[PDB]
């Protein structure tokens, strides 16, 4: 049957329904002579086809706990006045096989009432499911289980306590479980030895997996229809070693992944970014002080408690354009090994010019629940631009979707694991309320990098391409006096761009000389550019240009020294 | 300061919530118990209808602690931190 | 009975619906012995007219499979509580005679809920037509297929994993497809010589198949009014041969496409623009920077995955007005065999001033569902003018539009084949983010046309004209020293109105002459002006005007040296 290893994604909320579920099940009789209540019913939420089902099925399975399915619409399908007796049924037959787990699929169509409940019927049937949920006696062990798109789709009283007190948001599968989900989805198929499944996996984001289940269908059936179907040879039954004769070739794959039209891109993503410390070459007193910020807290809480300091959990980067503010917040989760989410600029200006500020409470409510993260408001100051900056509207800096932020962050500090970063380009604009203290009140400056931090920002750049010794990269980095990073990243594009024309170019030309006299004996030379030279990265910095003027880094020095450390205490001594 | 301060809206100092506060503490003091408070860092552009009689009319100016008071916050402060008796913090306060 | 070749319009979405259908109809015993999951549902949406209904039953015909037709209001006709009863007893019925195929037409009847859902008894419909639809076993092979309007129209439920994973955009037949539904719909009427079918198909811009049907109907009608009334000879069947004696004639078909008022002329198009490189003369180095960025990536994808590059999938297209800017995308478009989408500035406008920018994330799907595609957005500088350029608003350029258009963009590369276009001519105004990396950041300045692609211009806008070899071309476009592509449109057009007023007016007064004094032969001396003439075209060019003042072309070269590439690293060599 159905198990952990066919629960895919290592999204790691099984296992705290593991936790959550194994002594009320694999212990039943400890309750039994100790006085604690179990978890009367649990809400699995998040996008459809990630498996909530299935992974209600499996924890039945491994617990022995006898699974009943409760489909929305089943019950929902059946005449009014009768339907009633399907549930209650459902409940009776599970309660008589204790201990039970009960999975209500498709929850928001038994009880989507949000208050508004409309119709007559449907009251009916919210109304007694809500009896029948708190009338739980707690006696036997059924456990309630339900599933749910997002947690305000269904009605309120059924997350209210005692009903569904507990909630997990199972959410996307990320890169590593992506590739889990793949290969558990890949087992049958005798897949080719070319194909890995580790750049399927990286490319497939924003897949769930249904939708890796329905693009390695898909690369299943192009590798039906470009073989076996020439031959044509087909009987009652296809011969296995016949089909077996076939594999699937990663070209299949990648047609595949090009027709895959993932149900679910727009989701906001909750992942542990891959970004290191190696990609970004420098910053050691900003490393320093971030890892001290965010990392000293939870690595010793003993110490932080000790001394009766609570540490800061907000920081505010400020710094030219490209300098790589995203990836130092990127990095600094990463070495926490704590979720992600980054807020981007255009999300807080669709919040703004749609007069939606709520949005802000459910991305707070979201950061809480995948704790610990690192909730990164990247470029704040969008709506400050977006009013103005020089002169702006006639009001203040206060804006709607910044005091919804501020709101929660004054309402935040409770969970003690969601970490504030803000990065703006614009510290000027930004409103001097963010920078209050339980606030983003920790500044950091990140300045153009250094050579050195040039040089590795070029050396990780470059890190996937091709790139032949030749080519020094110290001399490069040192010859770019005050390139940023994004300047950094354009010049080894136009390289590369200039090496992939190049040698498109050559061998197209190679192959007219070939068609137009052909040779007598095959014997190709391989690739007449392999790798990127010296002239490529010649002809790449002659475009090589400065975004971030030297006027703007004078601003932002300017910044700086208005958050100037007096100038009258640096000698204090005490009197001794 | 959300509408402005140097300049601001065309309009007074007039605004809804201010308006509506009003009218609840116009309404009120038949409680006999609700006492209202007001803080405020910029009294320049607080309403002037705030300060009429029967509102917050009680203006108190709380001033930067004095040597004595920096003292007091600093034990405040710093009551829950393990403070070793050396640093004497009679001469912090007074430095500051 | 119907199969392909009653279905017109080569869309090619046929095509994908085969591609889908053999396997699990044409070799149904094949998934017996394969774990595979079939495609359980098929969503065909698009304007009403367009023959998915044809389509479905042409696939059924040729697969074999028993087509079952479900009307939408056959059923909701029905009387409360036994409707259901048809619904179940034809899905058993089509379970019976598997393989079948089950037919849906107008699906947003049944289960129109968008989650508004009023009403009690359609709640019910569309709840036990999603048990039925989750209900199948995965045994026989009955595949369900439904006709709807748009995705959006009917319940999200049915949208979901399993009730209907995979959908097909029919959309308006193009003029190839126009030509072959015409060819489909002319064949028993003994369509006349002179009728080519051609002329119509390319002026029949607008119409669907059923309104192609209705056009070829009211053509017969007017031909059998004009004719075989007069003589009024009428029996209760009449004669084959008398009946196929008529023609229809030229005249006839243009009557009736002056009397068609096709049935969603206002639909988006997607189609394959037919503008070639030969329209455009010149630009070649923006024609070769074009073929890279667009067509490079697709052609020798495996040379760009080689060196680890990501080709940009943006294009700002910024100068004058005239120039060429939507001519060359088209031709881009062309050369890659790609769907062209065009966002012209009224949409824009349009989207800005109602407050609505969600059809911005419907503009983006219907592109990506439309893959290969260049989606260009041309004006895009429209929403910045109209909020001023000189002061403007007191807020920055950020507004609903361009930031809506930056979240699905954002949110887009995803598909890996939509690829965005925009052309302004005001760049100075342009919203700086719409410029920043993974947006349109190639910039490409189209000048004035030169000397030569004056000529080409000027070729390509007199190719159907018919212009007398006398006239030089190649002097005339020299002689232009600053003139537009619109500038040399409107010379043309001149010259083309004179002669046709000059023909006009000879002809008229040569048929006075015969009038006044009847001559005793007759002998046309055919037409007074057979074709476009030297003096026609000077008179034209004495209107001439130049368009594009030399101060806005002055403004477009500082943006281009605005783009400069510094001033010290032009002599970048590598130490050796
Ligand atoms: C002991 C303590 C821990 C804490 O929380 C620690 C923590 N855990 N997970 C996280 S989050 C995750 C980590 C990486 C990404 C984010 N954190 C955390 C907290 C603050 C800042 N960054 C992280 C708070 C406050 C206290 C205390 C301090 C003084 C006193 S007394 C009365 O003066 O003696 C009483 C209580
Ligand atoms: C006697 C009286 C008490 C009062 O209320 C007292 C009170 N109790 N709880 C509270 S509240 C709580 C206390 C701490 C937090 C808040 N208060 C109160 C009242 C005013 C201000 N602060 C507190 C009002 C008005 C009067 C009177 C004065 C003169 C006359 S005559 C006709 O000229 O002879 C008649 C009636
Ligand atoms: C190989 C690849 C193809 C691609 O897509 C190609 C493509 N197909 N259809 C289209 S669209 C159609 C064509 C004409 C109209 C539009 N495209 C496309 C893509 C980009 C720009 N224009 C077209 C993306 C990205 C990659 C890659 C590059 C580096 C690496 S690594 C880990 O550094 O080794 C991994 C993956
Ligand atoms: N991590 C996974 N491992 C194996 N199958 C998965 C996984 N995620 C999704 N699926 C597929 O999703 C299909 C249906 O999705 P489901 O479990 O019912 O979730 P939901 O009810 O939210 O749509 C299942 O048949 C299963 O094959
Ligand atoms: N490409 C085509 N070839 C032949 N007939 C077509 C075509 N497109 C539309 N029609 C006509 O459209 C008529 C009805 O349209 P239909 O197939 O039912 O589509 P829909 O259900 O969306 O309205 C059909 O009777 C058919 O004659």
């Amino acid at each position: 049957e159905v198990g952990y290893d066919d629960i895919g994604g290592c999204r790691k909320q099984l296992a705290q329904i593991k936790e959550m579920v194994e002594l009320p099940l694999r212990h039943p009789a400890l309750f039994k002579a100790i006085g604690v209540k179990p978890p009367r019913g649990i809400l699995l939420y998040g996008p459809p086809g990630t498996g909530k089902t299935l992974i209600a099925r499996a924890v039945a399975n491994e617990t022995g706990a006898f699974f009943f399915l409760i489909n929305g619409p089943e019950i929902m399908s059946k005449l009014a006045g009768e339907s009633e007796s399907n549930l209650r049924k459902a409940f009776e037959e599970a309660e008589k096989n204790a201990p039970a787990i009960i999975f209500i699929d498709e929850l928001d169509a038994i009880a989507p009432k949000r208050e508004k409940t409309h119709g007559e019927v449907e009251r009916r049937i919210v109304s007694q499911l809500l009896t029948l949920m708190d009338g739980l006696k707690q006696r036997a062990h059924v456990i309630v289980m339900a599933a749910t798109n997002r947690p305000n789709s269904i009605d309120p009283a059924l997350r209210r306590f005692g009903r569904f007190d507990r909630e997990v948001d199972i959410g996307i599968p990320d890169a590593t479980g992506r590739l889990e989900i793949l290969q558990i989805h890949t087992k049958n198929m005798k897949l080719a030895d070319d194909v890995d499944l580790e750049q399927v996996a990286n490319e497939t984001h924003g897949h769930v997996g249904a939708d890796l289940a329905a693009l390695c269908s898909e690369a299943a059936l192009q590798a039906i229809r470009k073989k076996m179907d020439l031959i044509d040879l087909e009987d009652e039954t296809i011969d296995a070693e016949v089909m077996n004769s076939l594999a699937v070739t990663m070209d299949d794959f990648r047609w595949a992944l090009s027709q895959s039209n993932p149900s679910a891109l727009r989701e906001t993503v909750v992942e542990v970014p891959q970004v290191t410390w190696e990609d970004i070459g420098g910053l050691e007193d900003v490393k320093r002080e971030l890892q001290e910020l965010v990392q000293y807290p939870v690595e010793h809480p003993d110490k932080f408690l000790k001394f009766g300091m609570t540490p800061s959990k907000g920081v505010l980067f400020y710094g030219p354009p490209g300098c790589g503010k995203t990836l130092l917040a990127k990095a600094i989760a990463n070495e926490c090994q704590a979720n992600f989410i980054s807020i981007k600029g255009p999300e807080l200006l669709t919040m703004w010019f749609g007069e939606s500020e709520a949005n802000v409470r459910e991305i707070f409510d979201k950061a809480r629940q995948a704790a610990p993260c690192v909730l990164f408001f990247d470029e704040l100051d969008s709506i400050a631009k977006a009013r103005g900056g020089n002169i702006g509207d006639g009001g203040g800096a206060a804006d709607r979707v910044i005091n919804q932020i501020l709101t929660e962050m004054d309402g935040m500090s409770t969970k003690k694991n969601v970490f504030i970063i803000g990065a703006t380009n614009r510290p000027d604009i930004i409103d001097p309320a963010i920078l209050r203290p339980g606030r983003l009140d920790q500044l950091i400056y990140i300045p153009l990098p250094d050579e050195k931090s040039r040089v590795a920002i070029l050396k990780a750049n470059l890190r996937k391409s091709p790139v032949a010794k030749d080519v020094d990269l110290e001399f490069l980095a040192k010859m770019t006096n005050g390139f940023s990073g994004a300047d950094l990243t354009e010049i080894c594009q136009r390289a590369c761009k200039l090496a992939i024309r190049e040698s498109i170019e050559s061998e197209i030309r190679r192959e007219r000389q070939t068609q137009t006299n052909p040779s007598a004996m095959e014997v190709e030379e391989d690739d007449p550019v392999p790798e990127i030279r010296r002239d490529h990265f010649e002809e790449a910095m002659r475009f090589a240009r400065r975004s971030v003027s030297d006027n703007d880094i004078r601003k932002y020095e300017m910044f700086a020294q208005t958050l100037q450390q007096s100038r009258g205490f640096g000698s204090f001594r005490f009197p001794s | 300061k959300a509408r402005g301060g140097n300049i601001g809206d065309g309009g007074g100092a007039a605004d809804r919530v201010i308006n509506q506060i009003l009218t609840e503490m116009d309404g009120m003091s038949t409680k006999k118990n609700v006492f209202i408070i007001g803080a405020t860092n910029r009294p320049d552009i607080i309403d002037p209808a705030i300060l009429r009689p029967g509102r917050l009319d009680q203006l108190i100016y709380i001033p930067l602690p004095d040597e004595k008071s920096r003292v007091a916050i600093l034990k405040a402060n710093l009551r829950k931190s393990p403070v070793a008796k050396d640093v004497d913090l009679e001469f912090l306060a007074k430095m500051t």
